């Protein structure tokens, strides 16, 4: 029907990815190994939509997980969430890689293991005679996560041509450039193929991470413990339209659809405002939904990197606001009477603009059916300030002499780094026209 | 008191209300009368039958909930025909179209029944329970088999027995009116789907070309106008709708304490919903236009495939000719004057597509003025909450 395959890629995707599935059996009420409550099937109306069909009622997840590093598989077996996952998917025990850290292993590696890697990856294909598409749960950081990840991008483009490609990638931190350096050349290579050789991605910023982190969670040292916590929520928030029983843009093809302008424009902004615990003890007085959207168009769940004073001159063209829960929907329509008066969403003067809000009930549980959440899907044309950031860093790269003796004895004779860079400028310079 | 003491009889039950308490009052008033009270008691009279014909009322509200689930159907009813849950049809429509493409015939019914219980398998494991797809069922028009096909294909809540008495011929009748309509939403809905995925199928594998990667990318832009302003309408209507509607019906069955004032409260539900949809005797001014955004969706879809399968087509002889430049090597003017020829015919398609796209945003500017104008005339009713709306969705 709608079954989706989710491609868990990387040192970090399959971090992301592994507490996204340990999120899936808190709501749906199922442990990961039995089926103890009876919550599943009177509360929840639709469980095999992201899980594969059930053959015992064990709800296998749609799963494939690959990596050069064995490190982060060999912390998956010891914990109890590891038996609903199966040894026969993807690897069985002992599975191992590269050395290894290089853009072109991974690049070199996919043409080698060409045969085993479009083999078991595609038996889940065909369980469903409607496939809805792949999702790309990999990562920018390091060169194991972009390294093969930009192989997949093309070979499953011609291969799979009538599926729907979108991937919840996250992008890499530029703090210092002291352990990683090769950080410029192998984010640009993955960003190309993210826009023709895909169709939509969900940008997650790492330096907007630890703003958030040290916001209202309050830590002192950051550790990689606290990158799931973010994440994982606003996935299966992303779903909840699909997993949960709604009506319009119930499905992954519903809600990309309306908000992508055109190709190469699709990197949204995402929001998600309630993170705190304590806030539990005063939404027993009916906190309304009137105040939970006032606070998603100004500037402080966000998680995008961007100028504070380069929003006058840019435009809003698609807005999205999620309600989730307890939404009391004789006043949803009141929160969006009062969009107009603010105009906090600058609007394009060629077209018109649309803020969609919509709604689905939570799981059966008391932090979920008590607690007011809003997830935000923006798009706005201030992106290309992370696009300047990105190829600022990337030329004056080039002038110092860094990473091109060190970066073409393998599997590159000509020079692919103004390649690069033409292509992105092409999405920075229509990005400005589109609103004329 | 009278009318419902009648329908608790034909019920399956002979029982007198809730006890046999009833008759103990009726013998004991009748002796009383007989040596006491003879002058009538028209004001102590009216008391205790107002005592009686709360619980007499119910009870008869009790005798559903054990064997019938008269309102549990109001509510299931609100899933298929005004369409609540959006997986049952969903999962329907996406199967049901391989079938509505083609004309209808007198083999139409009897695989669509088993397209229907199949689709009811795979979006339930808990649904087998309850009494609800024995009651509901397909209902097909008497049209000639010389139509699209699309339009004939509706379902109807079935009723047997006591799920009739509140169900008569007038409910059902109106009920295919406010199906059409919402199935036609429905309908726009899933094939601006298929050209949307039309959209990223196509310009993925024509990448190689530099004259047509400007020609899809500002006709992406014509295209994404008729889909954001369509969504924002079409969700925003049929919904609220809903909303005013849901709470106002499901609300009040509990809290009024009758059978006949539910039937009260559903006659006037019923023909709310649908004057706030499509149907009234001054509401000429709102399926005119919609009818009008109907077709032109339509206009605007088969025009492009039209194109693009001209712009598709064409780059596919191109690949396949270079594979021939170096098989040539390993085993020359003509070969030039047939490239020649395609870049013509590359040259042919472009502004055959951009004079059937010029001419096609000026139908869609057309209907975005006159969509304005039509809805603003109405005689006084909850149209100042509609004129409301439209203004809301294409300036913001």
């Amino acid at each position: 029907p709608r079954e989706i395959i989710t491609l868990q890629l990387g040192q970090c995707g399959n971090q992301i990815g592994f507490e996204f599935w340990k999120q899936l059996c808190a709501e749906h009420g199922i442990s990961p190994e039995g089926i103890v409550e009876e919550f599943a099937t009177e509360g929840t109306d639709r469980k095999d939509v992201f899980f594969y069909q059930a053959d015992d009622e064990h709800y296998i997840p749609r799963a494939v997980l690959l990596d050069l590093e064995p490190r982060v598989i060999h912390s998956i077996l010891n914990s109890p969430y590891a038996n609903l996952y199966n040894p026969e998917n993807i690897y069985l025990s002992e599975h191992g890689g590269g050395a290894g850290n290089n853009w072109a292993s991974g690049f070199s590696q996919g043409e080698k293991i060409h045969e085993d890697i479009f083999d078991i990856i595609d038996r889940e294909a065909d369980g469903s005679d409607s496939l809805e598409g792949f999702v790309l749960c990999h990562s920018i950081a390091g060169g194991t996560g972009s390294g093969l990840g930009s192989y997949l991008l093309e070979r499953l483009n011609d291969r799979y041509p009538k599926k729907l490609v979108q991937t919840y990638s996250v992008f890499p931190n530029q703090d210092e450039m002291s352990h990683v350096v090769v950080q410029p050349y192998n984010s640009l290579l993955t960003l190309k193929r993210l826009t023709q050789n895909a169709d939509c991605v969900v940008v997650l910023d790492n330096t907007a991470l630890n703003r958030i982190a040290t916001d209202r969670l309050h830590i002192q040292n950051p550790s990689f413990s606290q990158i799931n916590q973010l994440v994982s929520t606003i996935m299966s928030a992303s779903t909840t339209t699909l997993r949960y029983p709604g009506y319009m843009n119930n499905d992954l093809i519903g809600l990309i659809a309306s908000l992508i302008p055109t190709p190469r424009l699709h990197f949204l902004m995402t929001g998600y405002t309630p993170l705190t615990t304590d806030q539990s003890v005063a939404s027993v007085r009916k906190t309304t939904v009137l105040d939970v959207m006032r606070r998603l168009l100004q500037p402080k769940n966000v998680m995008v990197s961007t100028g504070r004073d380069r929003q006058t001159n840019h435009c809003y063209i698609a807005i999205l606001n999620i309600i989730q829960g307890e939404v009391d929907p004789t006043q949803v329509h009141k929160s969006l009477q009062r969009i107009r008066e603010r105009k906090l969403a600058n609007f394009i003067p060629w077209g018109p603009a649309s803020i969609q809000v919509a709604l689905s009930r939570k799981s059966p549980y008391l932090p979920s059916a008590h607690r007011v959440s809003g997830l935000m899907m923006a798009n706005h044309t201030n992106i290309s300030s992370l696009f300047e950031r990105t190829c600022r860093q990337y030329d004056k790269l080039r002038k110092r002499e860094a990473f091109l003796e060190q970066f073409r004895k393998e599997d590159i004779f000509k020079d692919n780094f103004d390649e690069l860079d033409n292509s992105r400028e092409i999405v920075q310079q229509l990005i400005d026209e589109y609103h004329a | 008191i009278g009318k419902s003491i009648n329908f608790l009889h034909q019920v399956c039950h002979d029982q007198t209300p809730a006890s046999k308490a009833m008759a103990v009052g009726k013998s004991a008033e009748s002796p009383k009368d007989a040596a006491e009270l003879f002058t009538d008691l028209e004001n102590a009279f009216q008391t205790k039958i107002d005592a009686a014909y709360f619980d007499t009322s119910k009870y008869l509200l009790d005798v559903l909930n054990k064997n019938y689930n008269l309102l549990e159907h109001m509510q299931a009813m609100r899933r298929y025909l005004l369409l609540g849950q959006g997986d049952f049809i969903r999962h329907l429509m996406d199967l049901l179209k391989p079938e509505l493409v083609r004309p209808a015939t007198t083999l139409y019914q009897h695989n669509l029944t088993g397209i229907l219980e199949t689709a009811v398998r795979a979006t339930n494991a808990q649904f087998d329970n309850p009494e609800i797809l024995k009651r509901l069922d397909v209902r097909l028009l008497e049209v000639s088999p010389g139509d699209t096909g699309w339009d004939v294909f509706s379902l109807d809540y079935h009723v047997d027995g006591p799920i009739a008495t509140v169900f008569t011929r007038e409910c059902m009748s109106h009920y295919l009116r406010v199906f059409n309509f919402l199935w036609r939403a429905k309908r726009m809905e899933y094939i601006l789907t298929d050209i949307w995925k039309g959209h990223m199928c196509n310009a993925k594998l024509l990448k190689g070309m530099p004259e047509l990667s400007g020609v899809l990318h500002q006709c992406h832009i014509l295209a994404s106008e008729m889909v954001h302003f369509i969504h924002q309408m079409q969700y925003y209507i049929t919904f609220e709708v809903l909303e005013c509607s849901w709470d106002e019906l499901w609300n009040k069955v509990l809290k009024a304490q009758d059978l006949d004032h539910i039937i009260a409260a559903h006659d006037v539900f019923l023909d709310t919903i649908i004057s706030r949809c499509l149907l009234d005797s001054e509401s000429r001014a709102l399926l005119n236009q919609l009818r009008a955004v109907f077709d032109q969706i339509i206009e605007f879809q088969n025009a492009q495939d039209a194109l693009y399968r001209a712009a598709l087509e064409e780059l596919q002889q191109r690949l396949q000719f270079e594979e021939r430049k170096k098989e040539r090597e390993s085993e020359t003017a003509a070969e030039e004057d047939v490239e020649n020829k395609r870049i013509q015919e590359f040259q042919e398609s472009i502004p055959k597509m951009r004079s059937q796209l010029r001419i096609l945003t000026h139908f869609y500017q057309g209907i975005v003025q006159q969509f304005l104008v039509l809805l603003t005339t109405s005689t006084d009713e909850s149209l100042r909450f509609l004129s409301f709306r439209l203004d809301f969705n294409e300036h913001y």
